[PDB]
């Protein structure tokens, strides 16, 4: 399992809103096995300041290539882990990663070349 | 102490305020702060005031340059 | 003598800020060694910065 | 690392730094217990000027004119 500090952030497609609120909590990617399609559950869940959004504890199937990683959607905020699902599962979700505070940033974390990686590795293979 | 911090209030300059509260830490007793930042906490008086008279930012200031700087020798350990 | 290094307090008596400088103590200098508070000209200029320990830590 | 002092007192308004003073009567007495002497640690206080941005809290690299003898108070020799 594969967990990473991350909050939520209200999706949107009227305007492209898509600012964070705020929360702290934990990401969590749970590799499964389930079908040739992965269905990576992308789990969002508060382990930590629950104040904000909500977002009661959630898993998300994966369809792989569907979802399209985009490193600023919104274009107004960094690091925004955007899951496509066509409006039907789109959730936001924003990185909190701590290796320079929570502030957002332009194309991911801090640790940019790392984060990167991780995104390819978690749509693009299948279990 | 604190009548000095409320005309500075008035100002709003982040910068005046910490160069002041950065001398009086330093200085001032261990007893001095701790009664100080209850008084301007119920002021409404901005945190990060009752954040510098708490100290831990000057600790970590201070830390940095010991990290960067440190000339070991390390004739001691041999 | 850059900034954030030893200084003996001989060396720090003698020292002035260059005005020019983008960092000019918000009011006069200690003469003497300590934290002292600067006033940014100009934020949007980029300065190679050394962020504080804490933060490097998170 | 060859960077820190014992003050004895904070000049700059001229009262009694708390620290320095306690510290060194703990650590002169150590005759009878050995492990007194780890409390002269706590008098130390590091020499150097920190420019500090009032309002991000991040130290910038700059540059100062010093009128000094640089050789003079450059760092002695590795030890």
């Amino acid at each position: 399992v594969i967990k990473f500090r991350a909050g939520v952030c209200e999706y949107n497609e009227d305007s492209r809103l898509c600012t964070p609120i705020p929360v702290q909590g934990e990401i969590e990617i749970k590799p499964n096995e389930e079908e040739e399609l992965g269905f990576w559950d992308f789990e969002w869940r508060p382990t930590e300041k629950p104040v904000g959004r909500e977002l009661d504890p959630i898993s998300l199937i994966l369809i792989p290539g569907e979802t399209m990683w985009v490193p600023i959607k919104s274009s107004k905020s960094g690091r925004i882990f955007a899951l496509v699902f066509s409006s039907n599962e789109r959730y936001f979700f924003w990185l909190q990663e701590k290796n320079s505070g929570n502030l957002p940033l332009n194309e991911l974390s801090a640790k940019d070349k790392e984060i990167y990686n991780k995104m390819i590795g978690v749509l693009n293979n299948s279990s | 102490a604190l009548q000095l911090f409320k005309k500075l209030k008035e100002e709003n300059d982040e910068g005046l305020s910490a160069q002041i509260a950065f001398d009086l830490v330093s200085s001032a007793s261990q007893q001095l702060l701790e009664i100080l930042v209850t008084e301007l906490t119920a002021q409404g008086y901005d945190p990060a005031l009752l954040n510098i008279l708490s100290g831990l930012p000057t600790c970590d200031y201070y830390n940095t340059f010991l990290l960067n700087n440190k000339n070991i020798d390390i004739g001691l350990l041999n | 003598v850059d900034n954030m290094t030893r200084i003996l307090p001989q060396q720090s008596r003698y020292i002035s800020f260059i005005k020019d400088d983008r960092f000019v103590p918000v009011r006069k200098f200690k003469g003497n060694n300590g934290v002292v508070v600067l006033r940014d000209r100009e934020p949007k200029e980029p300065v190679a910065l050394i962020e504080t320990v804490r933060q490097m830590k998170d | 690392g060859r960077n820190v002092t014992i003050q004895l007192e904070n000049a700059d308004t001229g009262t009694l730094d708390t620290k320095s003073v306690v510290g060194l009567v703990m650590f002169s007495q150590f005759w009878y217990w050995f492990p007194l002497a780890h409390f002269l640690s706590l008098s130390f206080t590091p020499t150097t000027v920190i420019g500090i941005r009032g309002s991000d809290q991040a130290i910038p690299k700059f540059q100062m004119n010093c009128y000094a003898k640089e050789d003079a108070f450059s760092y002695p020799r590795m030890y």
